[PDB]
């Protein structure tokens, strides 16, 4: 954002929305695919406590630790903390849940992760 | 830019071709809007 | 083949409450009264072509008299299939009707059921008819805490409704018959609408199939069965179908969830049905095959519903 003149110059998705408060449209110019615009943006929201320092940013991208109350993870543990299998988000089996894959998309919902 | 010239037709100094349509009354000048991409992309707020 | 060696059919059953015509299951009078042989038989024996697995296709009009469509009363919406047994009982799968974690707990006035159906979303009035349960009977044996094991439902209908083409009821195999029937090396229909994938399943790509679907599926092995799951397996459910390749996904998902699962008997001329379409790993997770269960062993048993209505 700031150093004015950075919009002339070639620029860095890590040296505008990174090390820097950034705007979404910078952020939007430079991601374009908007897939992962979505998941930046997703990582950005749950890095809203992540936002500083720098390496911390860098780790709420990398998506391996639970940001908060876990809005951010992004590993493969699928497995309950008692070792009982987790079921399947989107499917009905054995509890239809009101919060599910159509309800919460944006959080990648994998297998059973 | 440099070196570029038109002769003004109406009285206030607009320039403008005047077409010949029922005469020469009418001058034809259109209008066209715009606004954000990516502030407006994504969402809508009746892109204003 | 059967050829001046009849077996004819042992009535189990007393007339008086488990209904007249018993008889006569699954004689249609289009096809067995004038031995005509629909399309789809030449599959029957299992020494097929190497095996291949064949990709849904649709059933004839009248070759589905046994299968019920279980429907919800209020509002207006699809549940599940069921089986027809004889012209006054029915028998559907319990997780149809209560399954407290998922919200669903039916009384015996929340549900109806329709017979004869040719299209889910259509209405043709002379040859379908409906039906609204009265009373319902669950086996206490019905285990659904652990794996679903027994899922059994039996209901009656207040107003019975009467023999025709495309309603008749399907036969019943005991111990013997069916020990017969499966080392006989015969593959199993199932019939349904594809409502057991839409219940059980949350693939969207294939919609729901709003005309009579068919899938003729064979039987493995039952050690092979016990290793194709992570989950305990009773004997009262078997596994049946194709083994899926590694590629692609069986077709072990298609149909209505507690429907039947019919085997036409070589020795009598019979549809069988060795038991109920439930939920199995086929649905769930690529890869594994329909689970059925078993309900031939409960002709004992089903005198023991009637017993409590002679009078
Ligand atoms: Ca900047
Ligand atoms: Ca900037
Ligand atoms: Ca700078
Ligand atoms: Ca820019
Ligand atoms: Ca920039
Ligand atoms: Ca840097
Ligand atoms: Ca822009």
């Amino acid at each position: 954002a700031n150093t004015f003149l950075e919009e002339v110059r070639k620029g860095n998705l890590e040296r505008e929305c990174v090390e820097e408060t950034c705007s979404y449209e910078e952020a939007f110019e430079a991601l374009e695919s908007s897939t992962a615009t979505d998941v930046f943006w997703a990582k950005y929201t749950a890095c809203e406590t992540a936002r500083t320092p720098r390496d911390k940013l860098a780790a709420c991208l990398e998506g391996n630790c639970a940001e908060g109350l876990g809005t951010n993870y992004r590993g493969h543990v699928n497995i309950t903390r008692s070792g009982i299998e987790c079921q399947l988000w989107r499917s009905r089996y054995p509890h239809k849940p009101e919060i599910n894959s159509t309800t919460h998309p944006g959080a990648d919902l994998q297998e059973n992760f | 830019c440099y070196g570029s010239y038109a002769r003004p037709t109406n009285s206030n100094g607009g320039q403008g071709v005047m077409v010949e349509q029922n005469g020469k009354l009418e001058s034809q000048v259109e209008m066209q809007f715009f606004s954000t991409s990516t502030n407006a992309t994504n969402e809508v707020n009746n892109i204003q | 083949e059967g050829r001046t060696a009849t077996s004819e059919y042992q009535t189990f059953f007393n007339p008086r409450t488990f209904g007249s015509g018993e008889a006569d299951c699954g004689l249609r009078p289009l096809f067995e009264k004038k031995s005509l042989e629909d399309k789809t038989e030449r599959e029957l024996l299992e020494s097929y072509i190497d095996g291949r697995i064949v990709e849904g296709s649709d059933a004839e009009i009248g070759m589905s008299p046994w299968q019920v469509m279980l429907f919800r009363k209020s509002p207006q919406e699809l549940l599940c299939g069921a089986s027809l047994i004889s012209d006054r009982w029915v028998l559907t799968a319990a997780h149809c009707l209560l399954y407290p974690p998922w919200d669903k707990n039916f009384t015996e006035n929340d549900l109806l059921v329709r017979i004869g159906k040719h299209s889910r979303t259509r209405y043709e009035r002379n040859i379908e008819k409906i039906s609204m349960l009265e009373k319902i009977y669950i086996h206490p044996r019905y285990n659904w805490r652990e794996n679903l094991d027994r899922d059994i439902a039996l209901m009656k209908l207040k107003k019975p409704v009467a023999f025709s083409d495309y309603i008749h009821p399907v036969c019943l195999p005991d111990r013997e018959t069916a020990a017969s029937l499966l080392q006989a090396g015969y593959k199993g229909r199932v019939t349904g609408w594809g409502n057991l994938k839409e219940t059980w399943t949350a693939n969207v790509g294939k919609g729901q199939p709003s005309v009579l679907q068919v899938v003729n599926l064979p039987i493995v092995e039952r050690p092979v069965c016990k290793d194709s799951t992570r989950i305990r397996i009773t004997d009262n459910m078997f596994c049946a179908g194709y083994k899926p390749d590694e590629g692609k996904r069986g077709d072990a998902c298609e149909g209505d969830s507690g429907g039947p699962f019919v085997m036409k008997s070589p020795f009598n001329n019979r549809w069988y049905q060795m038991g109920i379409v439930s939920w199995g790993e086929g649905c769930d997770r690529d890869g594994k095959y329909g689970f059925y269960t078993h309900v031939f062993r409960l002709k004992k048993w089903i005198q023991k519903v009637i017993d409590q209505f002679g009078e």
